[PDB]
């Protein structure tokens, strides 16, 4: 019914905590609303939690948004022999992202009391949280709000008054942006390399030590509990239609006031970017491009930004997709061959080197990128570049192969005549 | 109220804190299940 | 784009089977509590915090270490092998006590991260993959590191130094230097990824428990 | 009984539940490309070479991998599963080295036969190939490790048939390497398998070396005597 | 391009070019070329036997 | 070179099926053996068996 999305008021937004103004400690998110009727929304059962996620509406916000009561459901299975796990993904690797961070550090709590949710939702007996290597104090300030819980009796041994015994556990990453790969997470958590492993299984039939399993991302489960608590109804009523709910943005780039924000789904980019990160650089017209959800999502140019929302749909029809909401803003001051060269060398960096497509071709395209930023190249080649990229997506064993083919994707589908007019450049200069 | 950051408990952590809070949580988990296997190479 | 690092190892003087590595005493408690935490006959999944922990008590990682895990958590050596060169948190080599990391993607890159690095490698004299002849700082670039709202940013020793600029990594440097540690975070008094003046969410007291619980919860 | 009904190429044939792509297709005849697949050993999904379309499914499977469902129609020859087979022989072939006049096995070799069977004729790799150290892993074993091509047979033949973990891989994206990580020979009475495993002449036989081509050699079919095996 | 008496050549160093591929005794129609091979003294891949019968030859 | 004296030595011929091939051998007057076909027998393969709880297939890498 409602047409304008972008105006969420500040007593409606879930992370109220998010700057750590606020003490991040027990009592500090006791006095907020954290852990507050935990004991009920246990004892009321895995299927009515379950369906209360389910008319949240409320969608994967790891990047992929996969509906959570569909998986969370498909957990859902009778008992088999073999102990039940939730695994929660906080690696946090991908560019411009840095939401997990914050809700990590500043408001745990949200994310312990929604492992305690989640694993009565379904089922399972322990959480583990594999939080980024590099997130050292974060991981340490996590660790300290687990320490208070178990002190309090909020989870561990029957968790509350409910006879539900639930442990949580976090285990740290090396250094591996492939981790953050749901599949790779649970290779790393055993004990080996970070390599995916190919579907089926799935996860809820074959996970962790080879038991079922549901990976999560942070804000998923951190706002689960909240979602229980208030209602499906009052989470679904932001956004459009199948875009439900309130999303954490992160601005980056080339605005005056770069920051991380909780705002309404279905909000316009341009007035996001004028509210909250303070302008790009220069003025609405000195903007050349922006990649909305991170480096893996392709960019689309000032045309395409004036008049687009900020949600899974209406981002697919811009052809590039939400992904985890990271808007990063490029000024016409800025080389977008180079900033693009740069993001595929960084997939090159981050390849596991399992499957061929991912490992030969994107060593391919970084070497193609760089002699493109010179423009050493010729006309002809660019589209071999894209029938390269095309060999890639849909070939490999996991999604990063994707994820580096689509930048190019889009950088030769926006900006082809900038890079027909560097080659003609170049072999001008050199005869 | 809000002018103020609440979070420089980070300033004063050191290597062995993130182990050392482990060691204290060591005590409060619930036991583990098992394979019944001492390895998969056993 | 091109590593620099080996990934074969030769034995060396300071580096073969040989060279005397031990776990200490509460370091072996900490492994039994890191072993503890996993299910029962699966105790390879201890592999990556163990070694981390050597790390973490010998500044970086000889075979004689990666040896010691692998036959403390009884796991084939090639294995322990893998997981030491697949993840790149992990010195396979000596390091200098302030390992300074220093993130050039293209979100830290469109923020000027590359005068940083340039200040750094003046301030230090040494190019970007060397180490001070002291063997106090060991320069070395980064993929994002997580913390692309406050560029440009380095990260030393478990902390972060964030939205940077040369004069504030020199003053962080030779803060370094005399003895003290900077205080983590970013500068110019930002407070962890807000609005630098705009301040246009989460202004009003939050509210209390229980404030829009639904009917029968 | 329990058998499913599956379709290769529209052909009507009944599996046991579980029965990957692969399998259903060759029990209709047809052998599907491969690299890293191995009916003895398990099952790696690495070199998706065996990638093959599925009617009215807008995404290839891995058919060495994936369990056949009830009422799958498998199109072995369909355009986009030829197109896929041509897209990873060129990126298994981007960084192979020009080795085949000096390659021993030059006559008899699956990257060789599959290239002339599934792939392109020409190439448009216009960079620099890579090329990594050889390995010494004892006196039977050649080691060229430029030609190898990461499918992982010899790691998981060393780990589950011959029980012996000292081959691995180290590294990760375009310069992981298949190795031993430190001087160490790969001793066992079984450790010349690997060479017959080995789709490329990575691993080849040392005393063998530059004596015949396949072309050459008559076979004769006979028994050995050196135990009671037989 | 005359067809006349057949010759091995070598590289400018004075080591041979054969490398003892075979694909001339593969390809020839008369099956006039006969070669042996095994490793050098150095490791080099050479021939120890490489002759060619001209009353086979149709050159 | 290698020199021979049976003119049989590069004589190889091709059957559609075992009971051709003793046809003709023996119209032909050849005393033959023949060897029953060796055919691979179907293996169960399972990819969610490398990563197992508690059996013994679970592998160390992949
Ligand atoms: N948060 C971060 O830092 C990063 C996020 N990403 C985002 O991750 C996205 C791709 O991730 P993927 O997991 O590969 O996408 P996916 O669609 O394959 O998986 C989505 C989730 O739903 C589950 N799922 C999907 N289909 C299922 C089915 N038929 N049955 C049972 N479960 C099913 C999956 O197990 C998975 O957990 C990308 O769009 C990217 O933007 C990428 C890099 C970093
Ligand atoms: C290469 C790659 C890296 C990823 N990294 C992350 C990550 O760091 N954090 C995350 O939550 N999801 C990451 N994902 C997506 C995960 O699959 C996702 O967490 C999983 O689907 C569950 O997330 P959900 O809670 O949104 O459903 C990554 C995916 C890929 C392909
Ligand atoms: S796509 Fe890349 S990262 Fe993913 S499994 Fe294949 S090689 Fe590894
Ligand atoms: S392995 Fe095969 S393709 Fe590669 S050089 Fe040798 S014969 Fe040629
Ligand atoms: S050496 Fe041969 S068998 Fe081993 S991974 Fe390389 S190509 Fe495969
Ligand atoms: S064997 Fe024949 S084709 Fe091969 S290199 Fe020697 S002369 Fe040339
Ligand atoms: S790009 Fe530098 S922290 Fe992410
Ligand atoms: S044969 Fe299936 S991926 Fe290699
Ligand atoms: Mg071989």
């Amino acid at each position: 019914k409602k047409t304008s999305f972008g105006s969420l008021k500040d007593e409606d937004r879930i992370f109220t905590n998010l700057y750590g103004r606020h003490d991040w400690r027990l009592k500090g998110a006791q006095s907020r609303g954290d852990w507050y009727k935990t004991k009920e929304i246990l004892l009321k059962g895995p299927d009515w939690i379950l369906g209360e996620v389910k008319t949240s509406g409320l969608r994967g916000r790891g990047g992929a948004g996969f509906p959570t009561g569909l998986k969370w459901s498909f957990m859902n299975k009778p008992s088999d022999g073999r102990p039940k796990y939730l695994v929660v993904n906080a690696d946090e690797g991908e560019p411009g992202t840095c939401k997990d961070r914050e809700i990590i550090r500043h408001d745990p709590h949200k994310l312990v009391e929604g492992c305690l949710v989640g694993g009565r939702a379904m089922g399972a007996r322990a959480a583990y949280i594999y939080i980024r290597g590099e997130f050292y104090n974060e991981a340490s300030n996590l660790q300290v709000a687990i320490r208070e819980a178990y002190e309090a009796g909020l989870i561990g041994k029957n968790a509350c008054g409910s006879g539900y015994d639930f442990d949580v556990f976090v285990v740290r990453g090396a250094g591996a942006y492939i981790c953050g790969e749901e599949t790779a997470l649970i290779e790393s958590i055993e004990g080996k390399q970070g390599k995916p492993r190919l579907k089926p299984p799935f996860p809820a039939d074959v996970g962790v030590f080879g038991c079922p399993t549901t990976v999560a991302n942070v804000e998923t489960v951190a706002v689960s509990p909240t979602i229980c608590r208030r209602g499906g109804a009052w989470f679904a009523s932001f956004g459009r239609e199948r875009n439900s709910g309130t999303k954490l943005f992160n601005i980056s780039g080339h605005v005056n006031h770069p920051c991380t924000v909780e705002e309404e789904m279905s909000v316009p980019l341009k007035e996001l970017i004028e509210k909250h990160a303070g302008g790009v650089i220069g003025g609405w017209d000195n903007l050349l491009a922006v990649i909305p959800g991170g480096s893996s999502t392709p960019l689309i140019p000032k045309s395409v930004c004036e008049t687009v929302l900020m949600d899974f749909d209406a981002l697919v029809q811009a052809q590039t997709g939400l992904g985890t909401a990271a808007v990063i803003v490029m000024d016409r001051s800025t080389d977008i061959v180079k900033a693009i060269a740069r993001l595929i060398e960084f997939y090159k960096h981050e390849s596991c080197g399992q499957c061929t497509p991912c490992r030969e071709g994107v060593d391919w395209m970084n070497k193609v990128m760089a002699r493109f930023v010179k423009g050493d190249a010729r006309p002809a080649e660019i589209d071999s570049l894209w029938e390269i990229s095309k060999q890639i997506e849909g070939h490999t064993i996991c999604a990063l192969g994707d994820g580096a083919a689509w930048p190019v994707q889009g950088l030769i589908r926006h900006f082809r005549p900038e890079l027909e007019e560097r080659m003609q450049q170049f072999a001008l200069q050199h005869q | 109220d809000n002018s103020t950051y609440r979070n420089l408990q980070h300033h004063e952590y050191s290597t062995y804190t993130f182990l050392d809070l482990n060691v204290e949580l060591s005590k409060f988990r619930m036991p583990q299940p098992s394979s019944g296997r001492q390895s998969p190479r056993h | 784009g091109a590593g620099g690092a080996l990934f074969v190892h030769r034995d060396t003087p300071e580096n073969n089977p040989d060279t005397p590595f031990d776990f200490t005493p509460e370091n072996y408690k900490r492994i039994e509590a890191i072993v503890k935490n996993y299910p029962e006959g699966h105790k390879a999944a201890a592999v990556l915090p163990v070694l981390d922990l050597a790390q973490r008590q010998n500044g970086w990682l000889p075979i004689s270490a990666m040896n010691k895990v692998a036959e403390i958590l009884q796991v084939p050596p090639m294995r322990v092998y893998e997981v030491a060169t697949f993840y790149t948190m992990y010195n396979r080599k000596p390091v200098g006590k302030y390992h300074i990391q220093v993130c050039t993607t293209t979100p830290c890159m469109l923020r000027n991260s590359d005068s940083i690095l340039e200040a750094i490698q003046k301030k230090l004299g040494i190019k970007v993959g060397e180490t001070t002849p002291d063997k106090l700082f060991t320069l070395i670039e980064v993929e994002c590191l997580g913390a692309c709202v406050n560029a440009p940013m380095v990260q030393i020793n478990d902390n972060y130094y964030e939205d940077l600029t040369p004069k504030d990594i020199e003053e962080i440097i030779d803060e370094l230097k005399a003895g003290k540690i900077p205080k983590p975070g970013p500068r110019s008094g930002r407070f962890s990824c807000e609005p630098a003046g705009g301040l246009t969410s989460l202004t009003e007291p939050p509210k209390g428990p229980g404030f829009g619980v639904q009917a029968g919860l | 009984s329990n058998l499913i009904e599956v379709f290769v190429d529209g052909q009507s044939v009944m599996v046991e539940p579980g029965t990957t792509v692969l399998q259903a297709c060759e029990k209709v005849g047809m052998q599907i490309p491969r690299f890293c697949y191995h009916e003895r050993l398990s099952v790696a999904g690495n070199c998706r070479m065996c990638l093959v379309e599925i009617e009215k499914a807008p995404k290839v499977v891995a058919a060495c991998a994936m369990p056949v469902m009830k009422g799958w129609n498998i199109l072995t020859n369909s355009e986009k599963s030829k197109k896929a087979r041509e897209g990873v022989m060129e990126f298994l072939l981007a960084n192979h080295p020009l080795d085949c006049p000096i390659c021993d096995q030059g006559g008899e070799c699956d990257l060789q036969d599959q290239s002339m069977m599934f792939g392109s004729d020409r190439s448009r790799f216009l960079e620099g190939k890579r090329a990594v150290e050889d390995k010494n892993i004892g006196p039977l074993v050649k080691t060229i490790m430029t030609r190898c091509i990461q499918c992982t047979r010899c790691i998981r033949f060393a780990s589950e048939i011959a029980g012996v973990d000292d081959l691995g891989t180290t590294g990760r994206g375009n310069d992981m390497q298949v190795g031993t990580y430190i001087e160490k020979m790969f001793m066992s009475e079984l450790s010349g398998n690997i060479i017959d495993i080995c789709p490329v002449g990575a691993l080849t036989s040392k005393p063998y070396a530059f004596t015949a081509r396949p072309w050459e050699t008559r076979k004769t079919e006979s028994i050995d005597v050196m135990d009671a095996v037989g | 391009r005359f067809r006349g008496e057949h010759a091995l050549r070598r590289y400018p160093s004075g080591e041979e070019r054969c490398i003892a591929c075979k694909l001339c005794e593969a390809v020839c129609p008369a099956q006039a070329i006969t070669i042996e091979a095994e490793p050098r003294a150095d490791g080099s891949r050479r021939t120890t036997r490489y002759d060619i019968d001209m009353t086979k030859c149709i050159y | 070179w290698s020199s021979t004296a049976d003119p049989l030595s590069n004589l190889v011929l091709t059957f559609s099926t075992k009971e051709d091939a003793v046809a003709f051998a023996e119209k032909n007057g050849w005393s033959f053996d023949v060897e029953e076909r060796k055919v691979p027998k179907p293996k169960s393969k399972s990819y969610g068996a490398n990563f197992s709880w508690n059996k013994r297939t679970r592998v160390s890498t992949k």
